[PDB]
């Protein structure tokens, strides 16, 4: 009946000032790049725009802060 | 008066090496002893021996 | 007449350990030296304790070594002391480079001293790479790949010689076994070179510190410079425990680790912390025989040091800009290694190339027109007309 | 024994320095003296003197490579950030 | 300042006790 | 190169053991073992160590004798010739379900699974980066990336694709008491038991090592004060210049 | 006389160093069954599309790739001003769609 | 004066091969016993080159000298070197301590 302790600390700091910032970011960019997908000409591109920068910033972030705040809770 | 001591241990080298030795005997037991001691109250139930009583029911 | 200095099996240690009057202005340098002498016979001693439980076949290479780590009662000290100890032996062996490039030791009184010394250094080198060949780990198979391959550059008949030293047309049980015995030869032949090295420098003394005559005063050997070895080589033993107790897999690199496999290789090779330096330049100009000469050109450019430093007063104690040169070429040297070791990319070949030059350039063009600088400026300011 | 080459320096009482007269040295033994003399005064003075004397050497060329290596990483940084299909191609060739 | 007038060493020199036990 | 193909870095965990005198915490790997063989069966190798180990720093002593008689390793020839099988004892090694190398890639889809027995030496950031890709993985790949179909994703790997089919779920192992069916639970227990078989030697080391670094500190200060003792002899002498009569 | 005996001492003692180093030196050299020139077969019914087999073969490993049509039109497309060493794509191809190369390094 | 007597490396090999007041009388033993030591120095040369191909294992320890004998370009010549130039060896070791017991050699000076 107990959740995932380094699952909550993800939820706990996403809710924060940076945290928001960062997936809001990250979220105008998964938008963008959807919009790039549908439009047409996509195969032939030779060219594709990717997310991973901001996926790796957001979970750099969530990783330096619920590192030292983990084990404390680890049973 | 150290002149005593002086005359008894450090006048003559065979007694300063047996001495030296003796003592590093003693020594070598006691600070191993003394080490393994530390090392091991400073983990309280990180090892085996009281975890084999903790299993044990 | 004293017995120390009459019997020949003890005349011998008299002259070399008991009484050989060395300067009186002696730093810690020289005790560093006799550090690295020590650094050699523990290598030794614990190669011989390792050897006496290491098989040789190339199936049964890597289960040898998790063999000593484990299954042998107080081995994995063995294994850890051999491998960390052989890297501050390589770091200990720079510095004493470093030191005697600094001091002017290669001041022409003691060419022979020092042509000794770098045929040591190559030596060494060659040691190195027999030995972590001998690990076969995963990259070490690689590395033992290239640097066979690497005498292919020779003109015309390159592929016989390269497949006569390479036991084959494959990495198997010749090449290994071959690397192994010879790895295990070579160390006395090294033992023989540093007895000569010690007798061509018993001929002239040891320099001073200050550049200067160090005949005027000297005190004995014994029980004077015999402790500023003991301090020195605790300071070694504890600095070693320190590193192969609490923090072991720091100065080698986590890859050794893996059975070899010859069908994947990682994208992060990279040679041992001791030969980023000349892998760096290898890898800095774009060819295959430049690099290769020019290696072997680094190392004869180091050769060439002497009848080039022009400067009629020996040693750096006392040339601003000779020693300011001197530690850009140092932290030259390590920016080249730690170069080496990032990956290759736009903003790093120039840089590299760069390196090489500034490098190079100091050997051959800096230290002579700077030290005529420096000669000059010393007539010119205390001369009146 | 089989004579050998000419030599810088000799052994004892032939040591082969120029001959010098009127200079006097003195000692007073290790056992008259506390051996730990100045142990803290001399070691932070003479620590900040040498510290001081040298400074420069050491912080000029440390100083120069450590702006050389933080631009190549900043510059390499911003090459693989969202620029590898405008700047990317026009450099690296 | 002839040869016999030994430097001053009172700042070097063990206080006034001897070393009759510094050799322990 | 991009961080992409150069993987993040791991980021640096106040580990139970990272200390210079903490021990292993084997209260723990008598549980990591425990998941370790429910979770990761017919998948990985851990072929290197020997059950002769086990005893004394994680069992007692039957169980491992009560394991090793389910497991057979085909025993001498008898006198007809015919090969038979015997059960195991205490100096035999773990057999991984691969029988040589063929069924591992027949099997995984992929490539060949690397042996678990010293796998958190050979990866920079050893202690930590297998609880980092083993929790790491996120529910939904990144948009904007396609992957070979099949595979999964993984940010935490260089290249950010590998074919770990994400077995870490919860209410899976329930070791014997109230403290599974957490995700974080059995990696955490997993990584310590994997760090400990990488060498099964770290608390003989460590207290060597406090013995080792006691004693040389010990006799470096006593080398210390004994070079400025007998160097005293020399350090302090002076020098009086008194030119002599020019007379020659 | 005496310089002629010396002489063929020398050029008998030179043969005889000769031989023994051939001797010595050959010792070292590929032994016989290590020129065991191993052959291998390569199954192309199952090989996927953008992937990459290798098989090991007389100690060096060797790529199967199955190239696209689009790969075949870069490769034939690439301009010959641009290669180091000019070699066509047709010379080294006898299946369009396949590429059966080697993947040594032929740098080091 | 002669650079045969000047560089220390060179001085050495001077005093114990290049001149060294041997006797007059000298009778072949000496040059048995020299002989006896550039045996020793083929016997290592030799042992080196057979070393490097050589097992150490006890289940491929025969293998290995079978193959050494069998089946490598110019093999057998090197173990069979082996094996007789010890033999030799010991023969000349016995001729030396003999020679050395005949003629008073072990007497007070050495
Ligand atoms: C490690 C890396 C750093 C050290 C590098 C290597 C140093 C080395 O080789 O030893 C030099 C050694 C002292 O040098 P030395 O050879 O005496 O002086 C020659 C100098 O060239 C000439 O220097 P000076 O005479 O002007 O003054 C030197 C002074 C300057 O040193 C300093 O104060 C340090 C300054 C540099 C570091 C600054 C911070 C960084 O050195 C000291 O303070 C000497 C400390 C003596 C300790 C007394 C021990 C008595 C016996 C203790 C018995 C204990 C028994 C244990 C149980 C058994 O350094 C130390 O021992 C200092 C570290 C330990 C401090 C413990 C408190
Ligand atoms: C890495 C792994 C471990 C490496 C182990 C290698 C063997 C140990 C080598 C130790 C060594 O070089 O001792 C020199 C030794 C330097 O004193 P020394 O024995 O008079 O050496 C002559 C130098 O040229 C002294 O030069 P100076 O008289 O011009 O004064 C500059 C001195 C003064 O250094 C400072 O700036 C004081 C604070 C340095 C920390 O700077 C150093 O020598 C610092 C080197 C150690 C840092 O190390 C010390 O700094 C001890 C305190 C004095
Ligand atoms: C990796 C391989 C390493 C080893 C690689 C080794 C490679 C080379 C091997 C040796 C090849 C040559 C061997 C034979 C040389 C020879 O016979 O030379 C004899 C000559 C005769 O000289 P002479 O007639 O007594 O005196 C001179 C008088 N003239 C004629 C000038 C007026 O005198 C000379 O030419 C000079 C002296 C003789 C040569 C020195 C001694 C040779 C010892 C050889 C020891 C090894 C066998
Ligand atoms: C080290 C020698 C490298 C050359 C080499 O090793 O060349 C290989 C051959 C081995 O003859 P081979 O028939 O085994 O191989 C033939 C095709 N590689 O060496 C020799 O003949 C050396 C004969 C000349 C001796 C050179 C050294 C003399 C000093
Ligand atoms: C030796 C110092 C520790 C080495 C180390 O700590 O690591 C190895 C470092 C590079 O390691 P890295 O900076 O590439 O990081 C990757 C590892 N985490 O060697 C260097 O290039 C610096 C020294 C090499 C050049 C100077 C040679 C001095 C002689
Ligand atoms: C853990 C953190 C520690 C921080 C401090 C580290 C050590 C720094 C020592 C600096 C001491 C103050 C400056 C020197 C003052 C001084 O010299 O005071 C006098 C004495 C020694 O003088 P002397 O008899 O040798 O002079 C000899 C000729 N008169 O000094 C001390 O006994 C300091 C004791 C406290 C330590
Ligand atoms: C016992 C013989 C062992 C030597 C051997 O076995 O050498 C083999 C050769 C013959 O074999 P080969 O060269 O004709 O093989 C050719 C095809 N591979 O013998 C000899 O010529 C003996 C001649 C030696 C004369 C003395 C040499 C002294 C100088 C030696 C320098 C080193
Ligand atoms: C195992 C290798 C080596 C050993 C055992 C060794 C040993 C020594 C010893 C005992 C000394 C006397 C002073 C001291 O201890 O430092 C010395 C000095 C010296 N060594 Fe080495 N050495 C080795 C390698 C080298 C190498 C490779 C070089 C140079 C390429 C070299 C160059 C020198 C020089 C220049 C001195 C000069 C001392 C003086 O000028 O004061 N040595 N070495
Ligand atoms: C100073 C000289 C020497 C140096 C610098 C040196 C260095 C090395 C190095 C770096 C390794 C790799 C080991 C590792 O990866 O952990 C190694 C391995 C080895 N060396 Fe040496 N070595 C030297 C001399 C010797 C000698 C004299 C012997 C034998 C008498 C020896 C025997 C071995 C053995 C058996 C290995 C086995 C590989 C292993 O188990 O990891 N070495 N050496
Ligand atoms: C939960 C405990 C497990 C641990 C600690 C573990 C550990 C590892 C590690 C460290 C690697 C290599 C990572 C690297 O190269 O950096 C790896 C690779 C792999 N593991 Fe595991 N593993 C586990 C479970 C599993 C399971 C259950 C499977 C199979 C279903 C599996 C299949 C593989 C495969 C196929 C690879 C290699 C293929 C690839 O690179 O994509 N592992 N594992
Ligand atoms: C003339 O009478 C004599 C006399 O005969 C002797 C022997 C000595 C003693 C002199 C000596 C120098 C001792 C002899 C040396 C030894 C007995 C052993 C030392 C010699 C060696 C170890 C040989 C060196 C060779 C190697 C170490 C192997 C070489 C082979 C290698 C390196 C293979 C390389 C691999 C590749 C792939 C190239 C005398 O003093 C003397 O005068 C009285
Ligand atoms: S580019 Fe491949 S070996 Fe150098």
């Amino acid at each position: 009946e107990v959740t995932d302790q380094l699952e909550d600390l993800r939820e706990h700091f996403k809710n924060t000032e940076e945290g928001k910032a960062l997936v809001h970011h990250y979220e105008e960019c998964a938008e963008r790049v959807k919009i790039q997908q549908q439009q047409p000409g996509y195969a032939d591109l030779e060219h594709k725009e990717d997310c991973v920068e901001e996926f790796f910033h957001l979970q750099h972030y969530l990783d330096t802060a619920t590192a030292p705040r983990l084990f404390d809770k680890l049973k | 008066s150290f002149s005593s001591l002086y005359k008894t241990f450090f006048k003559r080298n065979a007694v300063f090496v047996g001495t030296i030795f003796a003592g590093a005997f003693v020594f070598q037991t006691v600070f191993d002893t003394a080490i393994t001691s530390w090392y091991e109250n400073h983990n309280k139930g990180k090892l085996w021996k009281d975890v084999k009583a903790r299993i044990a029911a | 007449m004293a017995f120390r200095k009459s019997n020949v099996y003890l005349s011998l240690v008299n002259s070399y350990i008991i009484d050989s009057p060395q300067p009186s202005s002696i730093n810690y340098w020289w005790n560093m030296g006799s550090l690295l002498g020590l650094c050699l016979v523990i290598q030794i001693v614990t190669g011989i304790f390792m050897a006496m439980h290491y098989s040789s076949n190339i199936e049964l290479a890597f289960s040898s070594v998790e063999h000593i780590m484990r299954d042998v009662h107080n081995g994995y000290i063995l294994r850890y002391l051999h491998a960390n100890g052989a890297s501050f032996f390589f770091m200990v062996m720079f510095m004493h480079m470093a030191k005697g490039l600094y001091y002017g030791s290669y001041r022409s009184p003691r060419v022979t001293l020092w042509n000794v010394g770098v045929i040591i250094f190559i030596l060494t080198i060659a040691t190195a790479f027999l030995g972590y060949c001998c690990v076969y780990g995963q990259m070490s198979h690689w590395g033992a790949t290239v640097i066979t391959n690497l005498f292919s550059a020779i003109p015309f008949v390159g592929n016989d010689i390269v497949s006569w030293l390479w036991g084959g047309f494959s990495v198997s049980n010749p090449t290994i076994q071959r690397f192994f015995a010879l790895h295990y030869l070579v160390p006395f032949i090294i033992a023989a070179m540093v007895i000569m090295h010690l007798m061509a420098l018993h001929i002239h003394g040891s320099s001073n510190p200050l550049g200067i005559t160090g005949n005027l005063d000297r005190i004995p050997m014994h029980s004077y410079f015999i402790f500023k070895d003991l301090v020195t080589v605790f300071l070694f033993m504890l600095i070693l425990a320190l590193f192969v107790f609490y923090s072991p897999n720091t100065l080698g690199h986590p890859d050794n680790y893996i059975p070899g496999n010859p069908l994947v290789t990682p994208a992060s090779i990279v040679p041992e912390w001791y030969l980023l330096p000349f892998y760096a330049i290898l890898r800095s100009i774009p060819d295959k025989l430049l690099g290769v000469i020019t290696m072997f050109a680094a190392i004869l450019v180091l050769l060439v040091l002497p009848f080039t430093d022009r400067s009629v007063v020996r040693g750096n104690t006392f040339k601003v800009l000779s020693k300011f040169f001197f530690f850009i070429f140092v932290f030259n040297f390590v920016l080249l290694g730690q170069i080496g070791a990032c990956h290759v990319e736009v903003p790093y070949v120039l840089m590299g190339q760069i390196a090489t030059f500034i490098y190079f350039a100091y050997f051959l063009i800096i230290v002579p027109v700077i030290s005529t600088i420096e000669n000059v400026l010393f007539y010119i300011g205390r001369v009146n007309k | 024994g089989p004579p050998s080459g000419k030599t810088y320096m000799g052994w004892w009482g032939h040591m082969g320095g120029p001959k010098q007269k009127g200079i006097t040295s003195y000692a007073v033994s290790p056992y008259a003296q506390k051996p730990l003399q100045g142990i803290f005064h001399n070691a932070v003075f003479n620590s900040f003197r040498r510290f001081k004397s040298q400074f420069l050497y050491v912080l000029i060329p440390a100083g120069i490579y450590w702006y050389w290596w933080k631009n190549g990483n900043e510059y390499n940084e911003f090459l693989y950030s969202k620029a590898g299909r405008e700047e990317l191609e026009r450099v690296n060739v | 300042k002839s040869t016999y007038r030994t430097p001053n060493f009172d700042d070097v020199l063990k206080e006034n006790n001897d070393a009759d036990k510094g050799r322990s | 190169m991009t961080a992409a193909e150069h993987g993040l870095h791991a980021p640096a965990y106040a580990w139970s053991h990272n200390g210079p005198f903490e021990t292993f915490d084997h209260a723990s790997i008598r549980r990591g073992y425990q998941v370790y063989r429910e979770v990761c069966a017919a998948c990985h190798s851990l072929d290197r160590v020997a059950w002769r180990t086990l005893v004394g720093v994680s069992h007692t002593n039957e169980e491992v004798r009560n394991m090793a008689e389910e497991f057979e390793y085909d025993d001498e020839p008898d006198e007809q010739g015919n090969p038979k099988k015997r059960p195991g004892k205490l100096s035999d090694y773990i057999p991984g379900p691969y029988p040589n190398e063929q069924a591992a890639r027949a099997a995984n889809q992929g490539a060949l699974p690397p042996d678990l027995s010293l796998i958190v030496k050979a990866r920079h950031g050893g202690c930590d980066y297998i609880f980092s890709l083993l929790t790491g993985y996120p529910d939904e790949p990144p948009a904007g990336v396609a992957l070979p179909p099949g595979s999964n994703y993984n940010p935490y790997f260089p290249g950010g694709s590998i074919a770990m089919a994400r077995v870490l779920f919860d209410d899976m192992v329930e070791y014997e008491d109230g403290t599974p069916a957490t995700t974080s639970q059995m990696a955490k227990d997993v990584t310590t038991f994997l760090n400990w078989c990488a060498e099964p030697e770290h608390d003989e080391r460590k207290r060597l090592g406090l013995k080792t670094v006691i004693i040389l500190s010990s006799l470096y200060l006593l080398s210390i004060w004994v070079k400025k003792f007998k160097w005293a002899g020399i350090k302090t002498r002076k020098f009086v210049f008194n030119p002599p009569k020019p007379r020659k | 006389y005496a310089y002629f005996m010396v002489g063929a001492m020398g050029l008998l003692s030179s043969a005889g160093a000769k031989s023994t180093v051939e001797t010595f030196i050959s010792s070292m050299t590929a032994t016989a069954d290590v020129l065991a020139m191993a052959k291998v077969e390569v199954n192309l019914a199952a090989i996927p599309l953008g992937k990459n087999v290798v098989v090991k073969w007389q100690g060096k490993p060797v790529f199967i790739r199955h190239r696209t049509p689009h790969e075949i039109q870069e490769a034939n497309s690439v301009d010959m001003s641009a290669l180091k060493d000019p070699q066509t794509d047709a010379d080294r191809v006898k299946d369009p769609q396949w590429l059966i190369m080697l993947g040594i390094c032929t740098h080091l």
